[PDB]
């Protein structure tokens, strides 16, 4: 499976760029897509969904009017079209695949992104910003501002590892469930509104930032991040 | 409904979109089951399943043949049976008789027709003529037949009056048999299932209307 | 000679049959005479499920008893989500000609078959987001009928050859095959255990196999007709057993004969599908003349009906928590039943 | 041909029985323990119903 | 004098045959291809018997402002609803002709709701014909009588020369051909004759005599001894319309 995403690169404020991310090794068609982007120093924040048929398109409130998403599926391309950039807009924009159906495993994969540089809502606060921690066990704490359970018995809350120059892997999908290649080291848990991710027997190539998601509604939204160094 | 419902619902319609899309497709085709026990020619009438597909006059037709009492059940929604005997043989003429009589009286095929090719009149022709095999070794009931060269078309008419009265006994008017006689250098056995199935399709669409 | 075998399998079936009935003291129906009728149950669909185009030839439920799988002769495998009637998977089948459906316990794998003599293995959760054949089973002469998965890499098939198999999925080899019966096995259910496993055909028989050492235990004859549904009762020493006798016939594998006999004169029609509730008291059957039945399965009376179908019932399931019956008809509509 | 028959029914003649009452006992048994876990005989309320 | 005894009997006669159709015709929908069309034909004779029953017991009193008001608003409905109910036997009888003579087309490739677009259609063009000629024509509303004489005779050329040549056109090429094609199937499907000859006679002796009468009005100058009688009599025979169309359309 494989994103690759082009585009990128400096605009004066004002113009217009299109990102294209590339698709293979996978059924394009039935995915759903997201463009997730993060500034140069700071978190993920979400800018467009495009559903699979293309029926369902949301944006974010900082780039709705002004940011255009299409996907290309003979061609396995997915296009964001950028106009009237701001300098709010510098950022690493990751293309994200997600599929939507009973036990599906969204936010699975995530391309390698491309920079640009232009020169109500759940408020998710993992407070803890950055702990030191080998060979131990350490926890991360989310905490939403309501109740993310929905009455159909399902908690929406998504965990992500951002290696250091690497893009960001899903690790728990639902606060309960490991996603497919995750080692059995970690778990998550909690309630409405207190959420922790656990993780057992803390090796190397297993620190990084870690973010916490909803995607109990539209827009959504991210944790600041904690990051783990040794 | 949460995000992640919505989605899945979608997902469920679209689904629903090719499913509709598949089954329209489907109904442009009619399905006929090829049946005849053996030394018939059923693999030459249209010059775990086999499946030969053909059109006339642009409408596409699907024949499948197996290689019955159980898996006779999911043919119980094709247009036609299509049942090939071998008129030149006498010794298993009465086993096609009660092949025959097993499919028309099935309780799964009490609203199929057959298509009935009585194949092999050349050779039919040739015994016949030579009148070294006698029907009435087989058929005693032959003596006393007249048609209502003419033997030869004595003996071909006598066989498919037996099969004709095999189908009129128990038929009650829900399907009928229609009756050809054929060779194995014969073109024009798609334009007669072609029209059986016409009269067929007339048939049923009479019969959504509660008419015949 | 001949002669001489044949006359000691005539004094042996005597002797089988006089130690049956040395075993037979007081009818089930004569110990379960002092106990409380359950009453009639009022089931209503709760949901009903579009989307086939065709007829309706088998489903499985999921272990979750959320998730089922239904195939149908359109050619098409549907995974439904039966708390939302959403469709999960739509799996084109290579043959539209399918006559069974299983879904794996894990969750990651389904099966179907047919007149394409030939089991399909299809693998759920994978990457790239379709559903693709796994492994396609080739070996048994006949058409399958019936498929049961023991576990992911272990499926158990019955064809119309006369011969059940056990198979293993990674290899695609036949690692036991069950003879003894006459005639086409139409049917298959696995003990709750998954050592035993009763099969039954159109020799009016069923019969109790070993999955560990391929050997016929025991051999149940006690119907007039084929025999088109078969189920363990939970506990896993009782099966029963629908014929097109238009019987129901319940089956002990420690006393080792029939114990009851589910009947009634106002119907004569066959039984297509037969599953128990999860205490085992109800036997719900499906019939050809378009309704379900629930028995009594300790009194032999008629508990209710299940009627809500303008075709006949061809499949039948209970979930493993025992909320609710599926039943799939000819009429392209499966619906639940709570 | 016929020895596999003489055989399986020899397999079969010597097996260990237990009379009908003990089955019936049995599973009568095991239907009154577990009545009380079962949905479609004794009906649950209506907020256990997922359908 | 004599001619009102006449007219009393033949309002009762409608009213009585007016109260059994509005039940059998709400037994047709309630107990619902060809479905379509004869749920909106039972729809359609459910409103003009209806129309029809309250207009006559209406009529039972002298005429009052509202209650004159209401009995036009009953008397548009009413002739909407004629004018939707023939077009929909029209509709039914050439899909009969399609099925006969075109086999194969309306089993594989006729549309699945052709049913639905073509009785949608006719609903609306014949609300757009019905709600024109009665703004142009209705003494309470903005009668104008040369565009009302234009909009009257473009209904009657559409029910007269396409509705009614249309059905009796299709019911005899449905008769010649099945009668041709069951010369070979001993079945011999007198049913199908029955039903087609009584189809095609309830609607040229029952439902086609109002229309007969708007014309006769225009164009014959009738006196009034007899125009009473006239519409009394077409009243009852289209009343008898459209309660035989269920006994003739759905129960067989
Ligand atoms: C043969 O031509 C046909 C044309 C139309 C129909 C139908 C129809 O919708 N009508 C007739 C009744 C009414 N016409 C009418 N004319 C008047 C003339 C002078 C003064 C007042 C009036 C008035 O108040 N009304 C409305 C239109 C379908 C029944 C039937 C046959």
């Amino acid at each position: 499976v494989q994103l690759v995403e082009s585009g990128g690169g400096l605009v004066q404020p004002g113009g217009s760029r299109k990102l294209s991310c590339s698709a293979s090794g996978f059924a394009f068609s039935s995915f759903g897509m997201h463009w997730v982007r993060q500034a140069p120093e700071k978190g993920l924040e979400w800018v467009a969904y495009i559903s699979s048929g293309s029926g369902t398109i949301y944006y974010a409130d900082t780039v709705k009017g002004r940011f255009t998403i299409s996907r290309d599926d003979p061609k396995n391309t997915l296009f964001l079209q950028m106009t009237s950039l701001r300098s709010e807009d510098t950022a690493m924009y990751y293309c994200v695949r997600s599929i939507y159906y009973y036990g599906s495993s969204p936010f699975d994969f995530w391309g390698q992104g491309t920079t640009l540089t232009v020169s109500s809502d759940i408020v998710m606060t993992q407070a803890t910003s950055s702990v030191p921690v080998p060979g131990e066990s350490v926890s991360i704490s989310c905490r939403s501002s309501k109740s993310l359970l929905h009455s159909n018995g399902n908690t929406y809350l998504y965990w992500f590892l951002q290696r250091p120059g690497q893009s960001p892997q899903l690790l728990i999908y639902r606060m309960s469930n490991l996603a497919s290649g995750v080692p059995d080291r970690f778990s998550g848990s909690g309630s409405g509104t207190a959420f922790t991710l656990t993780i057992s027997r803390l090796e190397a190539e297993d620190v990084g930032v870690y973010y916490c998601m909803q995607h109990l509604e539209y827009p959504l939204t991210f944790g600041a991040g904690t990051k783990l160094e040794l | 409904v949460s995000a992640e419902d919505k989605a899945a619902a979608e997902r469920s319609k679209m689904i629903d979109k090719n499913l509709r899309e598949d089954g329209e497709k489907a109904r442009r085709t009619l399905r006929l089951l090829l049946l005849g026990a053996d030394n018939s020619g059923k693999s030459t009438i249209v010059k775990g399943i086999f499946e030969t597909k053909f059109q006339v006059d642009k409408v596409n037709f699907h024949m499948f043949d197996v290689g019955r009492r159980k898996w006779i059940q999911c043919f119980n929604d094709v247009t036609a049976i299509i049942f090939v005997v071998d008129s030149s043989d006498y010794n298993r003429l009465q086993e096609a008789l009660n092949d025959f009589k097993s499919i028309w009286n099935n309780r799964w095929l009490r609203t199929i027709s057959v298509i009935l090719f009585l194949n092999k009149q050349d050779l039919l022709a040739e015994k016949v003529l030579a009148g070294k095999s006698k029907i009435e070794d087989y058929f005693p009931e032959f003596a006393r037949y007249t048609t209502p060269d003419p033997r030869v078309t004595r003996a071909k008419y006598f066989i498919r009056k037996e099969f004709v009265d095999i189908s009129t006994a128990s038929g009650d008017g829900r399907h009928i048999c229609y009756p050809h006689f054929t060779c194995a250098v014969d073109t024009e056995n798609a334009r007669r299932i072609f029209n059986d199935c016409k009269d067929i399709i007339l048939q049923m669409n009479l019969r959504e209307y509660n008419l015949v | 000679e001949l002669d001489q075998l044949r006359q000691e399998a005539e004094q042996l079936k005597n002797q089988i049959r006089d130690a049956r009935k040395a075993c037979a003291d007081a009818t089930l129906s004569q110990i379960t005479n002092n106990i409380d009728p359950v009453g009639r149950i009022q089931m209503r669909t709760r949901r009903t499920l579009r989307g086939h185009l065709a007829k309706i030839y088998a489903m499985h439920w999921g272990t979750d008893s959320r998730l089922l799988v239904s195939a149908s002769q359109d050619g098409k495998l549907i995974i439904w989500d039966s708390y939302t009637t959403n469709k999960v998977h739509a799996i084109p089948l290579r043959s539209s000609w399918v006559m069974t459906c299983a879904y794996a316990p894990s969750g990651n794998y389904v099966a179907c078959g047919g007149l394409d003599n030939i089991c399909s293995i299809y693998n759920l959760k994978t990457r790239e987001g379709n559903v693709r054949v796994s492994r396609e089973l080739a070996g048994h002469t006949g058409y399958l009928s019936c498929c049961r998965f023991l576990d992911d890499n272990q499926i158990v098939t019955s064809s119309g050859d006369t011969t059940c198999a056990l198979w293993d999925i990674e290899t695609g080899q036949q690692t036991t095959t069950f003879t003894g019966h006459t005639g086409d096995v139409m049917s298959l259910s696995l003990a709750p255990d998954t050592r035993l496993f009763v099969s039954g055909a159109c020799d009016a028989s069923a019969k109790l196999w070993d999955v560990r050492e391929g050997m016929c235990r025991q051999t149940f004859t006690g119907h007039e007709s084929d025999i088109n549904a078969i189920c363990f009762f939970p506990n896993g020493n009782a099966f029963a057993t629908g014929s097109d006798d238009a019987t129901c016939r319940l089956f002990d594998l420690r006393a080792d004969q029939e114990l009851m006999t589910y009947s009634h004169d106002n119907i004569i029609c066959g039984i297509t599908s037969v599953s128990f509730s999860k205490s085992g008291r109800l036997l719900l059957a499906g019939y050809d003349d378009f309704n379900c039945n629930v028995w009594d399965a300790l009194k032999a009376d008629r508990a209710g009906v299940l009627a809500g179908h303008d075709n006949r019932v061809s499949c039948l399931g209970v979930t493993d928590d025992g909320m609710a019956v599926a039943t799939g008809s000819w009429d392209s509509f499966l619906k639940i039943w709570n | 041909q016929a020895r596999k028959l003489v055989e399986q029914l020899k397999m079969e003649a010597n097996i260990d029985r237990i009379k009908v009452s003990k089955a019936a006992a049995d599973l009568m048994a095991y239907c009154e323990a577990h009545a009380k876990e079962d949905p479609l005989l004794t009906p649950v309320p209506a907020s256990e119903n997922p359908f | 004098s004599t001619v009102h005894t006449a007219y009393l009997v033949l309002s009762s006669l409608a009213m009585f045959t007016c109260l059994c159709g509005m039940a059998g015709n709400s037994m047709v929908i309630w107990l619902l291809p060809f479905c379509i069309y004869i749920l909106n034909l039972a729809a359609a004779d459910l409103l003009f018997l209806f129309s029809m029953a309250s207009t006559l017991s209406l009529e039972t009193q002298p005429l009052v402002n509202t209650t004159d008001k209401v009995h036009e608003l009953m008397k548009r409905l009413m002739y909407f609803a004629y004018t939707v109910g023939l077009s929909l036997l029209t509709a039914i009888s050439t899909q009969r002709c399609l099925s006969v003579l075109f086999p194969i087309w309306f089993k594989c490739h006729r549309p699945r709701h052709l049913s639905a677009w073509v009785c949608g259609l006719l609903w609306t063009l014949c609300l757009l014909m019905n709600g024109l000629t009665s703004s142009f024509c209705s003494k309470f509303l903005k009668f104008n009588e040369d565009r009302c004489f234009r909009v009257d005779m473009v209904q009657a050329a559409l029910i007269m020369g396409v509705l009614t040549p249309v059905m009796t056109l299709s019911s005899l090429t449905l008769f010649v051909w099945v009668r041709r094609s069951s010369q070979q199937w001993r079945r011999q499907p007198t049913r199908l004759f029955v039903v087609v000859l009584a189809s095609v006679l309830v609607f040229l002796i029952c439902s086609l005599p109002l229309s007969i009468y708007w014309f006769v009005l225009y164009w014959l100058s009738l006196p009034p001894e007899m125009q009473v009688l006239c519409f009394s009599l077409s009243r009852l025979s289209s009343s008898v319309s459209s309660s035989a169309n269920p006994v003739i359309y759905f129960l067989v």
